[PDB]
């Protein structure tokens, strides 16, 4: 209902966790499990690549279509670009339906 | 390969083969972090003169420019080329970055 491609076998979930590292266990033995660990985090790059297939547009309509066009009027901030403080902002939602096929 | 093995050797030399001269130069660079790792647009402050307005972006990236001559030619190598030759043009270059070390 939200949108997109209903799949029976979606791209599988990728779960990730830091392996816990204990911290300074006492010398004498105790059965209770460790309540204290090293405080640590991890970081690194992630690379996702998807190969899309397209349906080429083949039509005979005479007059020109509607297209998605960023307006040419001068403004304080360009759309879809960083501002002066570095905060990237998307100005408006972009639907996918512009080209026109006859019903 | 590894942390212990060095990636490249210092090459700074100028050899005059005959028609062609091959000039090599090596330097050590240091790259800070610009804009705290984020893009920013920049523009002319308030207003000053109609001619001086500008609009543009400032990226965190940084770049190498060897575009000046004296990078490649020592004053003496310049003197040889200049006194003994009518003309010179470049042919091909090769660029190398090595021994990178990051410090926190």
């Amino acid at each position: 209902l939200m949108g997109g491609f209903g799949l029976k076998h979606p791209p599988p979930q990728i779960l990730i966790k830091n392996t816990p590292v204990p911290a300074n266990p006492s010398t004498t033995f105790s059965a209770a499990k460790f309540a204290s660990f090293i405080t640590q985090y991890s970081t690194g790059q992630v690379s996702v690549e998807i190969e899309w297939e397209l349906q080429k547009e083949n039509s005979k309509r005479w007059n020109p279509e509607i297209q998605y066009t960023s307006n040419y009027n001068k403004s304080v901030n360009v759309d879809f670009t960083v501002d002066t403080n570095g905060v990237y902002s998307e100005p408006r939602p972009i639907g996918t339906r512009y080209l026109t096929r006859n019903l | 390969d590894g942390v212990g093995n060095s990636s490249g050797n210092w090459h700074c030399d100028s050899t005059w083969m005959g028609d062609r001269v091959i000039t090599t130069s090596t330097r050590t660079w240091a790259l800070p972090t610009y804009n705290n790792h984020l893009y920013k647009q920049i523009s002319s402050q308030s207003g000053a003169s109609n001619d001086n307005h500008y609009f543009g972006y400032s990226t965190p990236w940084g770049y190498f420019d060897f575009n000046r001559f004296h990078c490649h030619f020592s004053p003496r190598d310049w003197q040889r080329l200049i006194n003994n030759n009518w003309g010179f043009r470049p042919k091909r270059l090769s660029f190398k970055l090595f021994n990178i070390q990051v410090k926190e």
